[PDB]
RNA sequence: GAGAGGA
DNA sequence: CGCTCTGCTCCTTCTCCTTTCCTCT
DNA sequence: CAGGAGAAGGAGCAGAGCG
């Protein structure tokens, strides 16, 4: 039930493609609608765009809470996971 | 006649060698020399003077073994018993329960020979202590674990089953259930809630363990 | 590995007879006898009367 | 001839194994959270890789 | 470590008894299968080697001569003959290494995967090119089948 | 009367013996009688 | 509503 | 020792399904 | 308009016990 501590997480240090996907569309969502961005714009409009770009420099302030079936969760950091 | 007479002869004692196999493979006392008996031995030890196939002796009691009653506290000896009359009724199957009860017996195998009374199979599951199963001469010619198609079942102690459950996280009610009077379930003879581990073996992935509980 | 079968009556009795050629049974090396047949008979008489 | 019974055997496939998921733990289960699969295939190995 | 069924440690006599057999075991036989390849190469090395005056180091030299060249007395002519022919080099070995296990640690079913429907399209799209051809039971014109 | 089946299963269109490669042969049975095959003695149990 | 392409 | 329930097992006669839609007319 | 597969009642016997 409780939040497993970070010094042993069972589930994979890497980013599933549904979880890169999904982080991908949240950032985007949240630049859609007027957040700030922590990469250099270099122009682009497009949230989604921009999103990716946030992501290729990890920059991306979200974090995943991987449920577990029994019912506990692991919370990963964008920055850590692996790509 | 003559070869009715020896194919019988040679049909019980295959499956005398199974049942023996069957009691062994769950954590009984035998040796590999008892189950491994020629078809003359036999003929001469499970016969009468002129031939012909006497259920009366060949009947035995096996108790368990060190290891196995170490890991199975609660087991006691069972007594295995073929019938004479082959259309088994109330009357055979109430004296052979009447004999398990006053023979301090915590489980009893009954090899009827050609057909079992539907009354019999009524009286079968009642008595709170002990149980008994029932096998046809005919299903047991060939035991099932020996098949190619059939894998390694291993029954799972109280210890080992919770084992499994913590490690998995789960619940008794989520394990792939396998059902009671399966032909690979009642030959181990497993109670319900008893969890068998199966050694499953894939020309693609070589073998892997996967887990069922008795319903 | 019935070869014939016949119906025959009497003064007051009837009755059904059937030889059963050794002949084709040795040459189809059956390992069943004439009193094997005679309970085969008997016992698969579930579907006749 | 083909076609319609082609389409009606992948649609009740598709609806038998509807929802089965490769959760956290490394095991396919169902939506009830009844585990059918301890490791997707014996090995876990995705075959689109 | 392959753990019980009870919780504790194999005493490494009954590693492979069949009845303490777990996950991880397919890793393990990948493992073992990557170790193969690689001893048939150095195998195929060592032969090679011992054909050509060389003696074959397939199995470590002992430590009485360990720092010492192996093959100094050999002439060079045909050290340079077997270098051409078979060489295995360090960076090759690490790099074959590495690329097996990520394309391993890459090609494992990621949590999420909707993997039913991937099965039923995967089992039931197939049929529908299953084109009606007549076949029999390996070479038994008699035996019809389906 | 000379329709009961005297030998055999009576559950079994035909069985036809087949020769398998390498020389090994086996028969097929078009039926649904897998015990008492799998009983009958003069064939292995443990694979059919 | 039901007649027929169509891929 | 036939007689009389139960119980089982056939046997017959019943019910719910048959891509995708994509148009026009 | 065909094909497939279950659920529900008659119906004909074994089996058990009996006064």
């Amino acid at each position: 039930e409780k939040a497993i501590p970070k010094d042993q997480r069972a589930t994979t240090p890497y980013m599933t493609k549904y979880e890169r996907a999904r982080i991908l569309g949240t950032r985007a969502l949240q630049i859609s609608m007027n957040a700030p961005v922590f990469v250099d714009l270099e122009g682009e409009t497009d949230p989604l765009r921009i999103a990716m770009k946030e992501l290729a420099e990890k920059k991306i302030p979200l974090v995943i809470r991987r449920y577990l079936p029994d019912g506990s969760f692991e919370d990963w950091s964008v920055e850590e996971l692996i790509v | 006649m003559d070869q009715e007479n020896e194919r019988n002869i040679s049909r019980l004692w295959r499956a005398f060698r199974t049942v023996k196999e069957m009691v062994k493979d769950r954590g009984y006392f035998i040796t590999q020399e008892e189950v491994e008996l020629p078809l003359e031995d036999f003929k001469a030890k499970y016969c009468d003077s002129m031939g012909r196939p006497q259920r009366k002796m060949m009947s035995f009691q096996a108790n368990p073994t060190e290891e196995s009653i170490s890991k199975f506290p609660d087991m006691g000896s069972l007594w295995v018993e073929f019938c004479d009359e082959p259309s088994v009724g109330v009357k055979t199957m109430k004296t052979f329960v009447i004999h398990i009860q006053e023979k301090n017996f915590q489980t009893g195998i009954f090899v009827y020979q050609n057909n079992i009374t539907p009354s019999a199979m009524k009286l079968v599951p009642s008595i709170p202590p002990a149980t008994i199963e029932t096998f046809n001469e005919a299903a047991l010619v060939v035991n099932i674990t020996h098949h190619e198609l059939v894998p390694k079942h291993i029954r799972l102690s109280s210890d080992e089953k919770r084992e499994l459950l913590k490690r998995y996280r789960l619940k008794e009610s989520q394990l792939p259930r396998i059902q009671r009077a399966d032909p690979v379930a009642l030959y181990l003879g497993l109670k319900r809630g008893e969890v068998v581990k199966i050694i499953r073996k894939s020309e693609t992935s070589g073998r892997y363990a996967s887990y069922r509980i008795c319903m | 590995v019935a070869f014939y079968v016949q119906d025959v009556y009497k003064d007051n009795l009837s009755f059904i007879q059937v030889r059963i050629d050794l002949g084709t049974i040795d040459k189809l090396q059956l390992e069943l006898t004439i009193e094997d047949i005679a309970v085969a008979i008997t016992r698969a008489s579930k579907l006749k009367i | 001839v083909k076609t319609a019974e082609t389409g009606y055997m992948s649609r009740r496939l598709m609806k038998s194994l509807e929802d089965l998921s490769c959760q956290y733990d490394n095991t396919v289960r169902t939506s009830a959270n009844g585990i059918v699969q301890f490791t997707y295939g014996g090995d876990g190995l995705d075959p689109l890789e | 470590v392959r753990y019980d069924n009870s919780g504790c440690l194999v005493k490494r006599e009954d590693l492979n008894k069949a009845e303490y057999v777990d996950q991880y075991d397919a890793e393990r036989d990948f493992y073992h299968s990557l170790r193969e390849y690689i001893n048939g190469k150095a195998t195929a090395l060592a032969n090679l080697r011992k054909s050509r005056g060389m003696l074959g180091l397939l199995e470590p030299p002992a430590k009485e001569l360990q720092g010492i060249d192996p093959d100094e007395t050999v002439p060079d002519n045909v050290k340079t003959s077997v270098s051409q022919l078979y060489r295995i080099s360090e960076k090759s070995v690490r790099k074959f290494l590495e690329i097996a296990l990520f394309k391993y640690r890459k090609a494992r079913l990621e949590p999420g995967t909707a993997i039913g429907a991937i099965g039923a399209q995967s089992i039931g799209e197939p049929g529908t090119q299953m084109t009606l051809k007549t076949f029999h039971f390996a070479g038994v014109a008699s035996m019809n089948v389906t | 009367l000379p329709d009961v089946v005297v030998k055999g299963l009576p559950d079994i269109s035909r069985a036809v013996i087949n020769i398998r490669d390498d020389g090994k042969r086996e028969l097929l049975v078009e039926g649904y009688g897998l015990r008492d095959v799998m009983c009958t003695d003069g064939v292995i149990g443990s694979r059919t």
